[PDB]
This record gives C-alpha cells, structure tokens and sequence, in this order.
C-alpha cells in the first residue's frame, strides 16, 4: 500500500479549490517523485496541474506507482474538518480506495474517511516544453485585481515585456485597457531574456488569475507565442500549475 | 488636458452620485476648474458642480475642453480605486478620455468620446427664504434614516430657524429636527417655509458623504430645494430639486 | 380636545404589558385627577388598574372628562419606536380618536399615529374600600421568584404575618412550600397593624407576581380575609394596581 | 438529621446528573457522610456516591437515616438556587425531607417520604488494567465534543499510557487523544486496553463539571468503565458503565 503525509490540511484544501472545472472527480497520481493531478479542459486551452513534490512529503511510502480516481468532494469534506493551520493530512491506499486522515498535534485530534476510489494506470506530466523568455513573480492579489480590470473591457489580452516592464493590453468597442508591471511595483522579481509578446484568452486568464490569489509568490512565465505558465506555490510546498495556450 | 487627484477614493463618489441621476455626463474642463452639469430625465433634479483647479494636485488646462463620457463605464473604473490610489485624467490626440489609476500598480482605461448634450441653465442666483448649514455626515445619516421610514415624499419645514424633515408611514409619520440648539445645524438664516420633495431624489445625494465635509440647505414654499455639498478648495456640488404638486 | 404628556415612553409601555388579559382593547379614561384604565376579569377575581396621577402629567389640558376605547396594540406599536429612556409620550384627543406622539429631546425626533377610537362615558375607580392591616414593600424580582416557587406546588396560597414576619404557604399531595419575608430580607419595609391571614388563588397570584418584576418598589397590602392590593410604581410616576379577591 | 451546604449551586448539579440515570434516589445519611447509590433501568450504569461529612458546613447525623425522594421534584427545587443560596437538608417528625434554601429570602420545600429500593453492590474493589486522572472541565469538554460527532458508541483505547476516545460518523470517525504529553491527562498508569461503551451514558455524567475538579478514568478490555468524579473533602461520584457487546 501507498502512504503519504502532507504538512498542511489548509494548503491542501486551497490547492483543490483552485482546480477549475474539476468534474467532481480527479485522478490522484502517486509516483516516486511527486503526487499530482493532471487535468485538461475540453477546449484544450487550459491545463490544470496540482502537484506535491516528494521533498514536501513526510513518511512517503511508495511501492509501485498508482493512480486513483476519487470524488474530489469527499476529499474536501474531510479537509474541512481541519480547524488549525498546523493540521496534517495523511493519504493511505486501501483495497476499496483511499483512507484520508487529518490530525492536529495541537489538540491531538484525528479524523478518518474511507473514500471509494477506482485505481488505474498512472498518468504522466506532459507539460509544454519550451523556453520561457519572460518570467516574473508577484502577489496573487495583484493578478486578481488585474482580473477584475480585464472584466470591464477586452476580448483578448496581449501581454508583452521590454527590458524591465511588463504590459497587459486589451481593446473592445473603442474602450481600452493597459496596465504596467515593473519591479518593486508590484513585481517581486522580473527576468527578461529578450523582448517577448503573446496573446491569451481573457476569459481563461481571468479565471486563472482569480485563483492565484491564494499565493503571495505567484510566478508567471511566457514567450513569443508560446503557452503561458503560472505557478501558485504554498508555504507548505504544495503547488498549482496552469498552462494557457496562446492565440495565434 | 492633464489633471491629477490624490484622494481618488473620495473623488470617485461624486460620479457614483451623479450616476443616480444621469447616464451621460459632460466633463467641462475650464481654466478655473472642472465644471460638471446635468439633469435627470424627469427634469426634477438639476445638478451644478464646480471643482476648482486648486482641488487638483495637478491642473493643466490651456483652452476650455469638453469631454462626454458614459457615466456607467466611468464609475465602473472608478470603483476599482483603493485608499492609496492616485488618479489621472487626460485627453489624447483622438480626443479620447484616459483615466489612469496608480497605486500598487499603474493601469490606464480609455473611453471613446461621445456627443455631449448642452444643459440650459435655470435661474441659479435664485433667492431662498430659508438657508442653513450642517455637517454632511450628519445630514446624510439623517436622510438614510428617513429613507427607512418608508415614504416617497419628504417634507422640509423651517420654523423659527429650525428645520424639520418628516416622511409619512403606514401608521403615521416621523419627524427629525435639526437646529443650532441640538447640534444638527451649524448655522441658520431666513424666515419660515414648508415644501414637500421627492424622497428618492434627496436620498440619492447621500453618496456625497465622503467627498463633502459640510452641506448647505436652502429652500422655500413651492420653490426648488437646493442642497450644496461643499468640496475642498471652494468646490461644490449643487442639487436643485423641484417641489411637489 | 384633551391633551396629556407623560415623561416616559418606556414606562408607559411597561405598564401596558402588565395588563393581564387585555382583550386587545382598553378604555382610557381622562379625568381631572388622573388618566386610568379599569379592567375586571370575567371570573371577577382579579381587577387590573393602570393609573397615572395628574401630578405626573405635564401640560395636561382637560376640558370635560372622557373615555376613549382604543386598540391597545396600535398603542404599543407607537410606544415601541422609543429608542431612549428619555422619550416622551403625548396623548391628544381627536374627532376620530387619539393622536399619540412620541418625541425624544436627545435626537430631537418625533413619531405620530392616529388611533381610531370610540369615545364613550367615563368609568370610575370602584376599588375595594377596606383597611389593609398588613403592608410591605419589596423588589418585584423577589415576588417573581416566589411565583416560580408556587409554580412547583400548591393549589391555594395562604399568606399571613405576625409582628415582623410575612409567610406564604401552600400544600399539594403531600408536598409543601413555605417562604419567609422579613425586613431587610428582602422586604424594604413592613408595617403590621395586627396579625393577619388570608388565602388567594395561586394561579392569579402567580400571574400578578410575575408582572410586578417591572418595579423595584412593589407594595403589597392585605388583611383578614380581604382583597389583596398590589401596587407596581415606576420612576416616572406611572402605576399598576392589582386587586385580588380572597378565598373564603 | 440536619445538614447544610454552602455552595448549593454546585451541590445541585450532582442530582441533576443522577436525574439522567434514575428517577428515585435514596439519601443514605451515615455518620461518615451522605451515601447515594443507584442504577439505571438498563442496568448499564451503576452509580456510587460518597459525600463526606467534611464536605458539609453542618453535619448532624446521630443514627443512620435513609430517605427516599422522587428525583424530579427534588431537582426542580434545586434548580431554583442562586450563586449565593445556602441549602439545608432536614427530616421532620413525620420523617419527611425538608429542603431549605436561604439567600435573598428564606424558603422551605417539603417532600413526602416514599419507599426506597435496596441497591445490591457489584464488585467495587474491581481491578482495572488502565488508570488515569484528568481535569473534570477538560474531560467534560472533550466528551461534549465527542457527542457532536454523531455516534451512539464511544471507544476507549489506552496505548502506551495514552487514552484515545473515538466515535463513528457518517463519513469515518474522529479520535481525541489525551495524555500527560498534551496536557489532557494529569497522570497515567497501567498497561493497554480497548473497549466500546454507550455514548449517552458517558455524556450524561458531563453535568459533574461544576461540582467536580478532577476525574479519574479506569477501564479494561471487556470490563466496566469507571469514571470517578472527585468531590471536595474526599468525596466522589463513581459511575460504572458496562462494555458493549
């Protein structure tokens, strides 16, 4: 059987809420290097990835790689029991499915739940392999504000970056929007290998940016007409990844 | 032109108020300051606004310039303002209006220029029998309280330098008194008068709570009610409301 | 027309709530000496009296004595508007009925209501005329506690008093109750002209005692087999009076 | 006899607890103190209470005296006790029980003596594998918390001097840990054991929160659970609960 312990129930629950269009069912993949879920929307525009590197997994006992399909709702029900931020989640494999356990050393309490799961072949992380010419890090609250901005105007979002400035532009029926992200305002870091520019669906971008608000260190990368990568880390190590295909 | 406001948060509420009365406004930038003037579809309320150049941190207006803008799109942008955001108002070459908010990050919204109506000026130098002054926050709270009484009409009554606002109810009525004695009024002048005005029109100005510090109340029997919401640097937002039948 | 002003809306409302079995309609009587309501239950055991002496009526303008029948509910609706204890009630006669006005100098607010009333002949206060051999004063909270006590046992309440002690006794199916009221414990005052004893309906006594809790200076008087008198004053002068007929 | 309790408020909760298990109790006043003993209709819970003479402000018992009383009528009177009320327990000539509360005023309730059953004593000097001690307030809160889980059975499990209380739920289960390490336990002794007891019976003792300062937990595998709620002056309220099927 497979065992796994994560140092935070709150963060684990925050990552799951980030899954856009979950379908109420996910396939948790247990591998030697990480536990992860890999979802791709029907339009194939957005890829959602939930990932927890082994580096952040305690007492991780992995015999053979396994993928278990479960109801994400049942998984959320048990995570909700966590009252403190010092809570801990433990995933144990069973014949019927999963055994999720939430214990907190503080009040020395525990909570069990036997989720009916259908195990199957393991999925692989087939992420776009490309050189991200431009990367920057910002608090998710900023991206959420810009999401609100884009809500007022725009059909497509053109994001570009010169030597040290990132710009987001949209147009719609005469109206216009254009924000400027520089370092220390608000960007915590900005790395430009070369002037790059690309266009993404304002609808998808909006939905994603709203979710990144769960992190203070969101990393965004992109390049000339290549998919955009959005990393949403947590203090406990858990991480959401979003890949957004460009409009060409 | 190029204009800048430091307290954008308060500045926005002026337009959120206007949005209660009109849909399209005409920003009239003059050498003396921003003039905004409008009238609601029912011709019940007339609005006259003066925001002196001194109110703005930066006021660069060479020649008079009028800019028509759909108020809903304008306020939607202004609603995204924090307590630390600064605001810029500028017109490009195409005569479009550019709103630039700057705080945590810099962002610019652009609106296409539209046709701006001309608003005929009713008698402004009109003479009012009764005149009074009061704290905006005080007056506003009193109005928001009258609204909850459940009426469509509000009676303004001045007697012995004291103002009585009353609105009917299912049972009877409720009257709130304002005067220099109870602290409701800062000062009072003129004789006596009594009129009834639409409650919705009076309430719709309450949004001036933040931008305005003091308000001046003036009216008479069967003559328009004038609420002047004083703004810093000599500014003002005047609301004229016609009496009832 | 008749005018009358009372220095408290809260107290006026407290007195009305004390009216037991109101019938949702009362006959307010306006006289030169006082405004009052005189109610007598069908069983004729209990008499309820609401009374406000002229001494506590400001700007009291009385032309000719008048009695007005009104809906006590409508009267309570307007009194409920009073937010502060410094509120004031003004009763004005009209052709259709009454005009109740509640104004508070603090926030300088007013409130009107035109209660439809049916005026008629004035009623008189026909209270039992008898020598109350025993009288004492106590906080209403005590009487309410004793009411709770009587709720547990007893069909009849025998109240008596010697030189300086008042006793209440009941019996029921073997069970027994007996409380002792002395001066300074809790009686604020006790005056015994002579050893007296009487019995009253525990059901009526209970209902009355619960109501006296609205006063800190409730006065109870009685004598050898005579009706018991209960006075429930207020700080503002308003007063409830209860007469309870004895069991002989 | 004549007996007096100063903290009547706390004293009353002992009988409010008993009322959860039995309907008629037999106050057995001995020279050593008040003995109260009972058993619920299902014979699942056995109760043994000792309130030493030292617990009472005034203890006057010449010869042993037993008094049977309907608990509901007794507690109804005791519920009318304030935080300043003193309590007297006395028996008149007719052998009736007289409860006298004295605070703001003096009041006396009398109950007719009834026939009192004799309660056979199960093995009290029984030996328990696991023994522990904890704050009553702590243990109580933990039980009131287990109740809200939604179960009819509560599992007591001792492992390595640590006590685990768990109750099933629609989804899975929830287990609260008590030990000297987490502060849940004051002290722990004995080996390991595991049993399941009725939740209602355990919860019904929680009312001992006020009267009791510390509680001693003792049990074993397939043997009765004993909860001893310690009372001042060496008193105790013992509850024996039989294990599940």
């Amino acid at each position: 059987m497979i065992k796994a312990t994560y140092s935070s129930a709150k963060d684990f629950y925050s990552l799951l809420s980030g899954l856009l269009k979950v379908t109420d069912e996910i396939i948790l993949n247990f591998t030697e290097d990480s536990i992860f879920s890999r979802y791709l929307t029907d339009d194939k525009v957005l890829m959602v990835i939930f990932k927890i590197p082994k580096e952040y997994l305690e007492d991780y006992t992995i015999d053979k790689p396994l993928g278990i399909k479960i109801n994400i709702n049942d998984l959320k029900k048990i995570l909700g029991k966590a009252k403190s931020k010092s809570a801990t989640v433990t995933l144990e494999e069973t014949e019927a499915g999963l055994k999720v356990t939430v214990r907190d050393e503080k009040t020395g309490t525990r909570s069990n739940i036997y989720i009916k799961g259908e195990k199957t072949s393991i999925d692989q992380l087939t992420e776009p392999k490309v050189n991200l010419s431009v990367t920057f890090t910002t608090d998710g609250d900023v991206l959420k504000d810009i999401a609100r901005d884009l809500s007022l105007v725009g059909e497509e979002v053109e994001i570009s970056a010169d030597e040290n400035t990132v710009t987001l532009s949209t147009e719609e029926a005469g109206r216009t929007y254009k924000s400027l992200l520089k370092q220390d305002k608000p960007l915590k870091s900005l790395n430009v290998e070369s002037p790059s520019k690309a266009v993404y669906s304002i609808e998808v971008l909006k939905d994603v940016f709203k979710v990144t608000s769960i992190s203070q260190n969101v990393t965004v990368g992109f390049g000339n007409n290549i998919p955009m990568k959005i990393e949403v880390p947590t203090d406990s190590g858990g991480q959401l990844i979003f890949w957004i295909a460009p409009r060409l | 032109m190029r204009v800048k406001v430091i307290d954008a948060d308060a500045f926005s509420y002026i337009f959120r108020t206007l949005e209660e009365f009109i849909d399209e406004i005409t920003l009239d930038f003059t050498s003396d300051g921003l003039k905004i003037r409008g009238i609601d579809p029912s011709r019940v309320t007339f609005i006259d606004i003066l925001i002196p150049a001194g109110y703005f941190e930066e006021y660069n207006v060479e020649k008079e310039e009028k800019v028509g803008v759909k108020l809903e799109d304008f306020t939607d942008v202004l609603k995204t303002v924090t307590k630390n955001d600064s605001l810029y108002l500028e017109t490009d070459e195409n005569q479009n209006i550019k709103v630039t908010l700057d705080g945590v990050y810099e962002r610019t919204f652009t609106f296409p220029s539209i046709v701006a109506s001309e608003i005929e000026t009713p008698n402004l130098n009109l003479e009012f029998p009764f005149k009074a002054k009061a704290l905006t926050v005080t007056f506003t709270d009193i109005i928001d309280e009258i609204e909850d009484i459940g009426g469509d009409s509000i009676t303004f009554k001045a007697e012995g330098g004291k103002l009585y606002l009353s609105a009917n109810s299912d049972m009877g009525s409720s009257t709130i008194e304002l005067s220099t004695e109870n602290g409701g009024l800062l000062e009072s002048e003129g004789g006596d008068a009594e009129s009834v005005y639409g409650l919705e029109y009076v309430v719709n100005t309450s949004k001036m709570r933040k931008p305005s510090d003091t308000v001046e109340i003036a009216f008479g029997s069967q003559i328009p009610l004038k609420l002047r919401y004083n703004l810093p640097q000599g500014g003002y937002a005047d609301f004229y409301i016609a009496p009832r039948a």
